[PDB]
RNA sequence: UCAAAGAGUGCU
């Protein structure tokens, strides 16, 4: 079942999760 | 073969989920039709499964046409993503065909269904309106289809104070 | 279908016979008042009220048999239908609750508390489900999502399962700003304690929140000028100008919050 | 005291082997008068069950 | 001294809420309910006679029907409320069982339609297909626009012709793969992206009437021959398995879905005959209510019921257990029933007849197909076994095996029964004398002979 | 075999449910039973028992004292929500005791032997001298039986919807209320009834006559199944158990007898009684009522296969064998017209010259009632509802026999001168056909199982 | 008012 908890789009559908996700990479 | 039901409502819009599935071959004959109108058969059928309201007049505005021109909003986006399973592939029963590509190209894994047995449990769900809502915060329909009324004519008529 | 819930009952009350610890008369009254409950519960009129009545009723029933378990049977747990039949009840209770009034936000609350108070009894996972449905029952409430946010990064200690919280609750509500400033305190919250960690480890051998200061502050200025503005634009040169006043002022307190916020974290620069 | 033939079933139905296990049963009250709420459920269910608006597709490999 | 009476508590049995429901106590000591014996019988014999009452079979027509009569009807195995239909007059069409109406109509041979199937082909959500055979030596396939789904927005109309040198009498398609089979003079494989037949089956030079894939062992095939023979096949072994000839010939089989070795048999001599694929050297039951040749035979999806389609203007139901059908349904409008089939909910039937109209009737009479409420599900549930329990009382009999039956059919069945009769006090007379009379199974007079004996 | 301990298994399955709805019983009946052996039951006295009870108790218990056409024969519904009196001069009354508003008054100035409710509260059944007649709850008689005549006893069977009439002229009358006419007519030719009762569990009526033999009637059946003296005296009352196992006979001979049905064998037999008791009555819980002249005797437990169960007046030094009374209580200057106990209460109605007492007893009726069946707080919506229910599942009289349990068991001109003939002709063919079949069938049976005698046995 | 008998509404 669809949940909240676990992101279930497998891409970044939030403007807001590409900028995070782009340091994530970058941090490490 | 339908699961889950998308409807619209001025306040915002409300997901069910379709219990039981409702006979196909004598969906004609007048004892499933008469189910539809009694609520006790049609809650039986469905169950309210989600309700986001809109945040304000200005975005029913926008998702009011967004619906109109067959196009999804970022609020629909964000209700459908919560609610329907990635899965073979969940059926979601949409009163119009137009919303059908819209919805499958932002969502691959979700079948649109518009057919008449959608058709019927749309108008149920329409027919008993907030009493589906089971005592959920949904207003007043009937005063805010009045407020969203000359608001989309006005707006399509660039209707002005001047 | 009363009688249905009832005979639920009976294996349990037996067993409390068989076991000594409540006499034939004293669990006849028992049953007397759970019959009583639950016409209410099946009945017209029922409310919140009447399912929080009957949750404490079994409530202190529990504490009865626990507590005549060790003053009769001298044991911590007799290991029979008993122990485990009144805390299934109570949960069977809380969901047809939850099911006949889901609007009242307070019950909910009884059920995760309950719920999360009995860890060893209810797996992490129940949890999780019953905010999977309260969330989505209502997304625009943000004082689930922090909350849910909040118990899995303090129970579990999971910041990837609670930085979704924030990505999803922000993707319903980004005009609220506390949901904001209670994102942007996670994460500062999680670099603190990385970089303490960082310490410890020598010992014994951030940019990511002002990106979202900064997107933060675009979106909720868009919905500002969405409000106040209501269905259409604002022909006027000038209240448009005011228009813009407003979110102004309103995005620098809602900057200056931050700026506050930041005080407290030492650690960081 | 001779029995009435209008009440003598003619022939031990099915599914029931031998005239004793008519008898066993036929002293079973089924109605809920006699039996609890839950008893009247197990006995009540028939063996046939099907959910209405599904294709009974054929069985799969066991 | 020490007194306790009996005290009622006003509040527990009347409750204080106007809107609560009162309590309604429950002893079950026996004393407190007697008769329990007559109570039942009385309950189960107004349940019988609830039954006859609701009994309202027939439910609709499928439009206008077809232009001839009707003789092939192919069911949607993926899908409930698609039916594919065929007529003499060369027309085919695809129905919205739901809508009873017509997705498209094809003028698709110049003869008879002689062989009709839907199919999902493998080409090497928007449209259905079927296949279509004729005598006039051609197969087609055709492709349908359904709106089913609405994740598009055409090419409706034929697809693909197969020529043969040879008229066809039969079609069925192999349900895991694209590979279909055709029996005319001569039972072939094809596959859809082959034109040209890709295997030839033959047990000899005999013609073959009909086919039908099994549902479960799907790579094994069964076929009819005009020598009153029934031919078995295996599509891993690419060659005929299995032959017995019958006193009669046989119009239809059909595969039983839930016992992959077990099927049924339409046959000419007033009957249908349920065989095992292993031993065929019996039958496994014998169906004998009909007066006419049974034209048509199917398994339910549940696989608790067949139906036979007979010449003798009705459908029959029958309990696989039981040798005797416990249903019949007819009207003066049914003039020759050729095609019986099953929605795939197991809940209405499908009756094609040669007067050119396609009907839909319920599998239980008095069934109806809303949603019930608890109360209902339990109390119509209720009277089901009390009349399963009671079923062999005379007056329920009486009251639930009655049904109307066209006077056409009776006075088939009293001089048939006259038949069996003045039959059975001959071969009486004969064992008073005669040595050595064999006796001979009824389940075993149909065979004639078996090749392969074990 | 293994099928049948399957079908076996639901029984100890259905078994256990039964225990488990006996687990649930909501309520339980009054006892008494002393602290002190020195204190007994039987000195005991009704005021005291009547201070004890509650302030309902005492107004639900009920004191109508009339003389204007006592003695009074106290009845009540089955529901027991509504009582029905009848004096001995002849008015009857219908009310509800308990709601306190009367349903019907009739002063008819003419002798009514007995009275009975009828399917519901509704309507009801009074019986005058020479006639039978049939009232509605406002009052009006909906009807006359000019059938029924010289009918004492009348009893309503409320699932048959049977309505039996005993009398002293020998001959009785089933009426079916719903019908509209008499099932059958069957004479005893035993002359009077004094009594008649009906075994709910059978539904078989009783009627005793003055030989003292108690006999059996069924509506089908053109006889009495059973003939059975109980004494030598004619039988004054006959009292049956709702069980139905047990039944008591008091002889005019002053002897009390306790009978079973089901074995069909006196089970206890008394001459301790100073004189002939006037009526009896059996509670639901088994204890027995016995009414001599002015004093009233209960025996708990009375129904049980031991002697010492059995009842005994007074006492033999205080042994522990001897039974006395659970209660006893004597209305000084009156005499017992009848004994009711009241449906669904704790509570035994007495009959009695100067008018209608009820005198409260422990554990007289059954606590936890069957709403589905009965309930005393039946809502008139309700109410009709069940009443067409009960008309759905009315039982044919048919229906009735000695056990339940055995039903369902399993066990022109001249051409028509040559038509005759040729007929006949067939007809002695047939029955000359079936012969020769006969003697080849006794052929089989006979094949299956002086020298010179044997020198010409050729010949 | 009770008291019996009707005809709709709400809802499980």
């Amino acid at each position: 079942h669809a949940s909240a908890f676990t992101r279930t789009q497998d891409v970044p559908q939030t403007e807001l999760q590409e900028k995070v996700d782009q340091v994530l990479q970058e941090s490490n | 073969p339908i699961e889950y039901l998308l409807f619209e409502e001025p306040t915002g819009y409300a997901v069910f989920k379709v219990k039981l599935q409702q006979d196909d071959i004598g969906s004609r004959l007048k004892e499933v039709q008469e189910q539809i109108n009694d609520f006790g058969a049609f809650t039986k059928l469905i169950e309210l499964v989600s309700f986001a309201p809109f945040k304000g007049a200005a975005e029913a505005l926008e998702n009011a046409n967004d619906i109109s021109e067959g196009l999804v909003s970022e609020s629909l986006k964000a209700i459908l993503d919560l609610n329907l399973p990635k899965a073979k592939n969940i059926t979601l029963a949409i009163s119009d065909k137009n919303l059908g590509p819209s919805i499958k190209e932002e969502f691959p894994y979700v079948d649109c269904i518009s057919n008449e047995l959608a058709q019927d449990l749309i108008r149920g769900v329409r027919l008993h309106g907030e009493k589906l809502f089971k005592g959920l915060q949904s207003g007043d329909l009937e005063r805010a289809q009045l407020g969203l009324g000359h608001a989309y004519s006005r707006a399509k008529v660039k209707f002005s104070v001047q | 279908k009363t009688r249905y819930y009832l005979e639920q009952c009976i294996p349990e009350m037996d067993d409390l016979v068989e076991k000594g610890l409540f006499t034939k008369n004293e669990v006849s009254l028992i049953m007397k008042k759970r019959t009583d409950f639950e016409h209410r519960l099946n009945s017209r009129g029922s409310s919140i009220n009447d399912y929080i009545k009957y949750i404490n009723y079994e409530s202190n029933v529990n504490k009865l048999r626990a507590k005549r378990c060790k003053r009769i049977l001298q044991v911590k747990k007799t290991n029979s239908l008993s122990d485990w039949s009144i805390q299934q009840r109570i949960g069977f209770i809380y969901q047809r609750g939850t099911n006949k009034f889901p609007q009242d936000l307070k019950f909910w609350a009884m059920y995760l508390n309950y719920m999360k108070a009995r860890g060893n009894q209810t797996s992490y996972k129940k949890i999780h489900n019953i905010y999977n449905q309260l969330l989505k029952l209502h997304p625009t409430n943000v004082d689930i999502w922090i909350s849910c946010a909040k118990y899995e990064y303090e129970v579990h200690a999971n910041f990837k399962s609670c930085r979704n919280i924030f990505q999803n609750g922000l993707r319903f509500n980004p005009d609220v700003p506390k949901l904001w400033y209670e994102y942007v305190k996670f994460e500062l919250n999680f670099i603190t304690k990385l970089i303490n960690r960082r310490k410890v480890m020598g010992l014994i051998n951030g940019d990511i929140a002002l990106t979202i200061f900064d997107v933060c502050m675009k979106t909720l200025g868009k919905h500002y000028i969405n409000k106040h503005k209501g269905y259409y634009a604002i022909s006027d040169s000038k209240m448009n100008i005011e228009l813009n006043k407003e979110t102004l002022n309103y995005l620098f307190s809602e900057s200056l919050r931050y700026i506050k916020l930041f005080d407290e974290f030492l650690d960081l620069e | 005291n001779k029995k009435n033939l209008k009440y003598q079933s003619s022939a031990v139905p099915f599914p029931f082997e031998n005239r004793e296990q008519y008898e066993r049963s036929l002293r079973m009250p089924i109605g809920q008068e006699w039996t609890s709420r839950a008893s009247h459920q197990e006995l009540i269910k028939p063996r046939i069950m099907t959910k209405p608006g599904q294709v009974i597709d054929p069985l799969k490999a066991p | 001294m020490k007194i306790k009476t009996i005290k009622r508590s006003a509040d527990d049995y009347v409750p204080v809420k106007s809107t609560q429901e009162s309590q309604m106590p429950r002893n079950l000591n026996p004393e407190l309910h007697p008769f329990e014996r007559a109570r039942e019988y009385t309950k189960a014999l107004n349940a019988t006679k609830l039954e006859r009452m609701f009994a309202k079979p027939f439910v609709g027509q499928l439009g206008y029907g077809h232009r001839d009569g009707v003789y092939a009807i192919a069911k949607n195995y993926g899908s409930l409320n698609k039916l594919a239909t065929g007529s003499a007059d060369g027309v085919i069409k695809y129905w919205n069982m739901s809508t009873r109406e017509e997705f498209v109509s094809f003028k698709a041979h110049y003869g008879l339609v002689t062989g009709l199937c839907v199919t999902q082909p493998r080409f090497h959500k928007s449209q259905n297909f079927m296949l279509s055979c004729s005598d006039d030596k051609t197969v087609k396939l055709w492709s349908i626009n359904v709106d089913d789904y609405s994740n598009k927005n055409n090419e409706e109309g034929l697809i693909r012709t197969f020529d043969g040198e040879s008229a066809f009498q039969g079609i069925d398609s192999h349900r895991e793969n694209s590979t279909f089979a055709t029996g005319g003079a001569k039972i072939h494989l094809w596959d859809v992206n082959r034109l040209k037949p890709v295997s030839d089956l033959s047990w000899g030079a005999d013609n073959i009437t009909s086919l039908k894939f099994n549902q479960n062992e799907t790579d094994i095939l069964a076929s009819t021959g005009s020598d009153n023979s029934i031919v078995l096949y295996d599509l891993r072994t690419n060659s005929p398995t299995q032959k017995i000839v019958q006193t009669m010939r046989t119009n239809a089989i059909c595969w039983n879905p839930m016992e992959a070795f077990n099927f049924v048999t339409a046959n000419e001599d007033h009957n249908a005959y349920y065989y095992d694929m292993r031993n065929l050297s019996r039958s496994l039951n014998v169906f004998k209510d009909h007066v006419s040749a049974v034209m048509d035979v199917d398994f339910s999806p549940t696989g608790d019921e067949i139906v036979t389609g007979s010449y003798d203007k009705s459908i029959r139901i029958y309990k696989t257990n039981h040798g005797h059908s416990r249903e019949i349904y007819h009207t003066k409008r049914m003039q020759h029933v050729f095609q019986v089939k099953y929605s795939m909910d197991s809940k209405y039937i499908i009756s094609g007849s040669d007067d050119g109209n396609v009907r839909l009737w319920r599998s239980k009479a008095w069934e109806r197909s809303n949603v019930k409420t608890t109360r209902e599900k339990n109390k119509l549930e209720y009277d089901e076994k009390l009349k399963e329990r009671f079923r062999h009382m005379p007056e329920i009999k009486r009251i639930s095996r009655h049904r109307h039956v066209p006077q056409v059919i009776k006075k088939a069945q009293e001089i048939k029964n006259i038949e069996l009769s003045s039959i059975k006090r001959r071969e009486a007379n004969e064992r008073r004398t005669r040595k050595d009379m064999p006796y001979i199974s009824e389940r075993k007079k149909q065979i004639v002979g078996t090749v392969h004996k074990y | 075999r293994a099928g049948l301990k399957k079908i076996d298994e639901q029984y100890k399955k259905a078994v256990s449910s039964a225990a488990a709805t006996d687990y649930l019983l909501p309520e339980s009946n009054g006892y008494l039973e002393p602290e002190n052996e020195l204190e007994k039951t039987f000195k005991v006295q009704q005021s005291e028992i009547k201070s004890s009870v509650d302030v309902s108790t005492a107004n639900k218990a009920l004191d109508l004292s009339l003389k204007e056409f006592g003695p009074y024969h106290i009845k009540y519904a089955k529901n027991g929500t509504h009582l029905l009196i009848t004096g001995r001069k002849g008015h009857v009354a219908s009310m509800d005791w308990r709601k306190g508003q009367l349903r019907a008054e009739l002063f008819l100035n003419e002798t009514c032997h007995s009275a009975t409710y009828l399917q519901n509260e509704q309507y009801f059944a009074v019986a005058q001298k020479k006639y039978t007649f049939i009232y509605d709850h406002e009052g009006t008689e909906l009807h006359r039986l000019k059938q029924h005549i010289e009918a004492r006893h009348l009893d309503f069977l409320p699932y048959h919807y049977l309505l039996v009439t005993a009398g002293e002229t020998g001959w009785l009358k089933y009426h079916d209320v719903s019908t509209g006419q008499l099932v059958s007519e069957l004479r005893t030719k035993a002359g009077p009834t004094m009594a008649m009762a009906q075994n709910p569990w059978n539904a078989v009526m009783h009627l005793g006559h003055s030989n003292g033999t108690v006999s059996l009637w069924s509506p089908s059946m053109p006889e009495p199944l059973v003939k059975l003296l109980s004494a030598r005296g004619p039988v004054n009352s006959i009292a049956i158990d709702r069980s139905g196992y047990y039944m008591a006979t008091t002889g005019a001979d002053r002897s009390m007898k306790i009978w079973d049905i089901r074995n069909f064998k006196q089970l206890h037999s008394v001459e301790s009684l100073p004189t002939p008791g006037t009526n009896v009555s059996i509670s639901d819980t088994g204890l027995l009522a016995l009414s001599r002249g002015p004093h009233v005797t209960l025996w708990k437990d009375a129904l049980k296969l031991s002697g010492d169960s059995k009842p005994c007046f007074g006492s033999m030094g205080g042994n522990p064998h001897r039974n006395t009374p659970y209660m006893s209580h004597l209305f000084a200057g009156n005499k017992v017209e009848n004994l009711g106990f009241v449906p669904f209460e704790d509570l035994l109605g007495v009959g009695h010259q100067t008018g209608i007492t009820n005198l409260i007893v422990p554990g007289a009726g059954e606590a936890n009632y069957d709403a589905l069946e009965l309930n005393p707080f039946e809502t008139k919506k309700q109410r009709q509802e069940q009443e067409v229910r009960t008309l759905l599942n009315k039982l044919p009289a048919d229906t009735i026999t000695l056990d339940p349990n055995s039903i369902g068991s399993v066990d022109s001109g001249l051409r028509s001168f040559l038509r005759k003939k040729t007929q006949n002709v067939i007809d002695e063919r047939k029955l000359r056909v079936q012969k020769q079949l006969d003697k080849e069938k006794n052929i089989r049976k006979r094949n299956h199982q002086d020298v010179i005698e044997e020198a010409l046995s050729r010949f």
